[PDB]
RNA sequence: CCUGCGGCACGCGCGCUACACUGACGGAGCCAGCGAGUCUAACCUUGGCCGAGAGGUCUUGGUAAUCUUGUGAAACUCCGUCGUGCUGGGGAUAGAGCAUUGUAAUUAUUGCUCUUCAACGAGGAAUUCCUAGUAAGCGC
């Protein structure tokens, strides 16, 4: 367990769901945070204080580069 | 001579009238129906909601009332008013412009509620005598010679202007003061049926769109 | 603290009582002899049983 | 009514002789009002009085006993049948349908009645029991035993 | 001023 | 021919046209069995004419009911009305009379709204 | 990183060393100070495995877990 | 002793048949199917992007079955809900046309429906068979 | 000794009526679970105002109870408890939500205290309804609290009011919904544990009325 | 915020919104009534097809208890996700793009799509409407 963490210059609070912890990043939708956990094969109902840095950057590679991971173009911010 | 609809009742039976409101009334006009309920005697206020105009008419001819007073409003300011005599009698949709509700002013008290004298001014036209005989029968017959409140219906400039007054008589002059609503009022259509009917014969109808519309009076 | 029930005989009319409060001659249930003129608060009719926390006071007018 | 044909000998012989009859005259001319119990038959026929004819319904005992006593309600809606094995079947009189089957006696029932108010019902057996029924409810009110 | 019937009772 | 009896059932603005004919014991509402009525809590509000009198008396009859108008609730008060009326008007026609007065006294003691339309016509005070 | 268990690896200790103590619901399981390094309601979950001898209650659910 | 889909409750039917067409595997779910919102006044795409298109075909089949023929403009209005306009009043809006048109072209390949005369789409004798089949399977779920 | 045979064939239907419903034709049960028999109002003077004699299936008798003065008494109190649950502008005119709460609430009272839910609800109303309530006097501008007695219809009306308000207020910002906290009320109001809303608030209304009488 | 009345930064009146768990969100269940609708023209519009949507498009029925339309309206119901955190409650302010009406949309006509995520934790003194299918909720 590691609490408050930094993803794409944004401090992500650890004791909440990653489907909702990613939504504190500016502009990214709730459904957009719902898709990336599905695309990165991450359990939706985990807390953000989980998720080892192996599975973190796979979310990062999808989130900062959407169009190379079959993300629909309307679904960006 | 009284009108043919009012002829059988004319002086014999007191009227009983109903003041009711349009549909989901604003709290300003739901006050204002009570000033109409107070301006006449024998007036009860039945709040209307999810009644239809058939089953509020048809459940009123049954119970037996002389006529029906329904109001409308714009954003709290009441605008319209109809009186409709029930035993297949006429109706008169009035537009009323300058209103001052009684609840705005001060807690000066409460009205006299006794039988009023009336004042009808400047009714010359035969259609003007229709509006006389259709308004006059909303009051209980035969007021006392010394009752103290008098209700004026004044017709300067085709807008029937009605005010409510009390009076006392001093050693020389009469001195009056105003209670109750100020109206301007204007009838604009006059059916021979009730306000239910909507295809009855139109005795009079305010034509707006006519080359000589602004010229005549009672037209 | 024993509680004595009472059955209502006759509501009282024309007595000048404060609004909301009505005045009632009750009859004791456990001994059908006595009566006590108590006041009610809610809506009451005859032939209903009323609950008295105290028997011996006998309520007068409330102006 | 049913459509299947009636079972009987084609050389028509008369009904076996009648040992118990009951008749209540209250609803005559609209359905049957005469119930007769024939000698040594497990059923017991009905008769219309006004048309002078055997009625269309026949009443069975449902426990293979001989009918020794019959009665009708004063309203003329219920037909009692007292079997020779205790069973008191109560058939209705419009349709001939079965409604209630009473079981108190063990020997032959030899008389039923219903009171005037259609409330209480009696029965008497060869075992000596005189049972007193309620009929609105189906409860046994009481039970009396004589000697013989 | 007492209401009548009460003024019977204290008289 | 076929013995039938047609009765109506009416709540707020919902009709209920219940044909009752001698048959095998199926009970349909809008071409669907009566175990599939919509509001799912008020399903026992329409089992009342089934279960008050006893489910035996439906063994020989059909109850075809079709409803229009109304809402979710005010149709359920129409199918419980037209099944009660459609049952108690078949025993006075094609079955025995003493059945009918047993039924009409059964639905009465439970709820009289099954039979006659409780019309909430207005009152002016 | 660092072990993916503790404080909650102690919260485990005092967890199964007090849960059998009380017990009650999830609003009550809210006590002991529920934080990250694990999860909230999930507590009762792995607590459905063994038992205790006491009560419980559900929310969006609906149960009286004899944990 | 015989079953029609009308003998099976609405949902438990479209539930077991939408999971029959997934195990069946031949449907042709089109190319997008994760990104579309399905309707007029919708907010989010379906909460189950796995089994929704098969949930919806399994609905569409039970609906054209019970009817003579129903077109695409008709599936929209059935599947359109109320749209929240925000600070404005709610009103009815038809669903997405491409979706329900691509359930119809795609149920003609498995033969569960066919072009009708008079217009629309109609259930095919083969799809009338399959639907009656699983209407029994669901009926018999009672062990 | 004696037997009545009233049913002659095994009654089976072409439409399958389930096993729990065909069993329900012997006694009428509330929500097909709860018997109105063996349910006694354990306080006299409250019989003829708490009406549990006529059994009912669901708590939805849509009959007219507002017209006469005391027609309100014969409402079967389980419905009269559901009617006081829809008292808020977020809640007016939603009865099927309220009936679904009570059927979920009456289950909870069983699971906790096995007895009956409906014996508890009757025993709740007997406890919380006050016995002497205090009224305001005129007194010529200086108002003192004058203590009087209370009619047994008001004893029921205010009892039902305090329970549902006590449940609606205690479940204001909690994970516990209306359904569970009301069962926390009625169980505590049955014992009169002074840890419920209404047993507390009665114990001012009978406290204040003792102070000035 | 919308609107009316005053005032000329503000005073007043009618109102709409939400503050959330009796909720929101996602599926799913699916039920009204009053109504309107095209000629010398472009009306109400099913159905098919295309578009995440808004909309587009090829066709059709209807001068109408005939076709739209069973206006499959909304609250509401169930199953699920959220878990009391200005939280997933609330959607103001605003950035960027795509549509529609129109000779003309800048001072945004409106609609749609993504992002931005404010006040507001039940509202002082005041004060409105209301007695049964009504009050209030809710859509047409």
């Amino acid at each position: 367990f590691q609490h408050i963490l930094r993803l794409l210059n944004t401090n992500v609070d650890g004791n909440i769901k990653i489907v909702y912890a990613l939504t504190t990043i500016k502009g990214v939708g709730r459904r957009y945070s719902n898709l990336v956990c599905k695309k990165a094969d991450v359990d939706l109902h985990k807390r953000a204080g989980e998720l080892t840095q192996e599975e973190l950057e796979r979310i990062v590679q999808i989130m900062q580069n959407p169009t190379h991971y079959k993300i629909p173009a309307w679904f960006l911010n | 001579q009284v009108d043919d609809e009012y002829a059988a009742t004319s002086g014999i039976m007191d009227p009983r009238i109903i003041v009711t409101t349009s549909r989901d009334p604003s709290t300003r006009l739901s006050q204002f129906a009570k000033e109409i309920k107070l301006l006449f005697p024998n007036a009860v206020r039945l709040n209307r909601g999810n009644y239809v105009m058939p089953n509020l008419v048809d459940a009123c001819k049954k119970s037996g009332t002389t006529d029906l007073v329904v109001l409308h409003e714009h954003r709290g300011v009441p605008t319209s008013l109809t009186i409709s005599h029930f035993p297949h009698g006429p109706t008169a949709q009035f537009s009323l412009h300058n209103v001052v509700m009684r609840h705005d002013i001060i807690n000066a008290g409460n009205q006299s509620e006794v039988n009023p004298h009336l004042i009808f001014d400047n009714f010359t036209t035969a259609l003007g005598k229709r509006v006389v005989c259709i308004l006059k029968h909303l009051f209980n017959a035969g007021p006392k010679k010394d009752s103290e409140r008098v209700i004026t219906f004044a017709n300067r400039g085709d807008f029937i202007s009605v005010r409510q007054h009390v009076y006392v008589r001093t050693r020389e002059g009469v001195e009056i003061a105003e209670v109750g609503p100020r109206f301007e009022m204007r009838l604009f259509e006059l059916r021979l049926g009730t306000l239910e009917n909507k295809d009855a014969d139109v005795e009079w109808q305010l034509r707006r769109f006519i080359r000589t519309a602004n010229k005549k009076d009672y037209l | 603290t024993p509680v004595t029930l009472a059955k209502v005989i006759k509501v009282l009319g024309r007595t000048g009582s404060r609004g909301g409060v009505t005045q009632v001659r009750v009859e004791f249930l456990e001994d059908t002899s006595r009566t006590i003129v108590r006041n009610v608060k809610g809506p009451v009719r005859e032939n209903d049983i009323l609950v008295l926390m105290e028997s011996e006071r006998e309520a007068r007018r409330l102006r | 009514q049913d459509g299947g044909r009636v079972g009987g000998s084609t050389i028509k012989s008369k009904f076996p002789e009648i040992v118990a009859l009951a008749i209540e005259n209250a609803r005559i001319g609209e359905w049957e009002n005469i119930i007769t119990a024939h000698k040594d038959e497990k059923f017991a026929r009905t008769w219309d009085m006004r048309n002078k004819r055997v009625g269309r319904w026949t009443f069975d005992t449902t426990d293979d006993g001989f009918v020794k006593s019959v009665a009708m309600s004063q309203c003329g809606n219920f037909g009692f049948i007292g079997s020779s094995n205790g069973s008191i079947t109560i058939y209705n009189m419009q349709s001939g349908i079965l409604r209630k089957k009473y079981k108190l006696h063990k020997r032959a029932v030899t008389g039923i009645s219903l009171d005037g108010m259609n409330r209480k019902m009696v029965s008497c057996g060869l075992d000596g029991i005189v049972g007193f029924y309620d009929f609105n409810k189906s409860t046994l009110l009481g039970k009396l035993k004589l000697d013989a | 001023s007492l209401k009548a019937g009460e003024r019977l009772m204290e008289a | 021919a076929v013995p039938s009896v047609q009765t109506f059932g009416k709540k707020k603005s919902a009709t209920a046209v219940a044909h009752v004919k001698a048959g095998k014991g199926l009970i349909k509402v809008n071409g669907s069995p009566i175990t599939l009525v919509e509001p799912e809590i008020l399903r026992f509000k329409v089992y009342e004419p089934l279960l008050l009198v006893g489910l035996d008396k439906f063994s020989n009859i059909d109850i075809r009911v079709r409803v229009t108008g109304g809402g979710h609730v005010s149709q359920v008060y129409a199918i419980r009305q037209a099944i009660a009326k459609g049952l108690v008007a078949y025993h006075q026609k094609y079955v025995d009379e003493q059945s009918k007065n047993e039924l009409k006294k059964a639905f009465t003691s439970y709820d009289r709204t099954l039979l006659i339309a409780d019309s909430r016509r207005p009152e002016p005070k | 990183a660092q072990h993916a268990v503790i404080l909650d690896q102690e919260k485990y200790d005092r967890i199964l060393k007090e849960v059998p103590t009380y017990r009650y619901v999830s609003v009550s399981v809210l006590v002991d100070r529920l934080k990250i390094g694990g999860s909230l309601a999930r507590i009762a979950l792995r607590h459905l495995e063994k038992e205790g001898i006491i009560k419980p209650i559900s929310k969006h659910s609906k149960q009286a877990i004899y944990t | 002793p015989g079953v029609s889909v009308r003998d099976v409750a609405a949902q438990d039917f479209i539930n077991a048949y939408a999971s029959f067409l997934q195990r069946q595997g031949k449907l042709e779910v089109p190319g997008y199917v994760d990104i579309v919102k399905t309707s007029s006044g919708n907010e989010m795409p379906p909460q189950d992007a796995e089994g929704w298109f098969y949930k919806r075909a399994a609905s569409v089949a039970r609906h054209i079955y019970m009817r003579k023929q129903v077109g695409v403009g008709k599936l929209n209005k059935l599947y359109g809900g109320a749209k929240s306009r925000g600070v404005r009043p709610y009103k009815h809006i038809d669903a997405s046309g491409s979706i329900n048109r691509k359930v119809l072209q795609a149920l003609e390949k498995i033969g569960i429906v066919e072009i009708s005369p008079k217009g629309g789409r109609r259930i095919s004798e083969n799809g009338q068979r399959d639907l009656d089949r699983i209407a029994a399977q669901t009926l018999e779920e009672d062990e | 000794d004696f037997e009545v045979v009233e049913e002659f064939t095994p009654v089976v239907l072409a439409t399958p009526i389930p096993e729990e419903v065909q069993q329900a034709q012997t006694e009428i049960k509330l929500f097909n679970k709860w018997s109105f028999e063996e349910v006694e109002v354990k306080d006299a003077s409250l019989v003829d105002y708490v009406q549990v004699r006529q059994p009912i299936f669901v708590a939805h008798t849509a009959g007219r109870y507002a017209n006469k003065r005391f027609r309100k008494a014969q409402c079967p109190i389980i419905e009269r408890l559901t009617n006081s649950l829809m008292m808020n502008g977020r809640n007016n005119g939603k009865k099927l939500k309220a009936v679904r709460i009570i059927k979920h609430t009456l289950d909870i009272i069983n699971v906790l205290t096995d007895q009956n839910p409906i014996q508890v609800v009757v025993d709740a109303i007997t406890n919380t309804g006050p016995r002497e309530d205090t009224t305001r006097v005129g007194g010529g501008g200086a108002a003192r609290r004058q203590a009087v007695d209370v009619s047994p219809l008001r004893r029921v009306n205010q009892a039902i009011a305090l329970l549902t308000i006590g449940a609606r207020e205690a479940a204001f910002r909690n994970i516990k919904t209306i359904a569970e906290t009301l069962a926390e009320e009625l169980i505590n109001a049955a014992k009169g544990s002074s840890t419920s809303y209404a047993i507390k608030k009665k114990d001012e209304l009978e406290r204040v009325a003792k102070s000035n009488r």
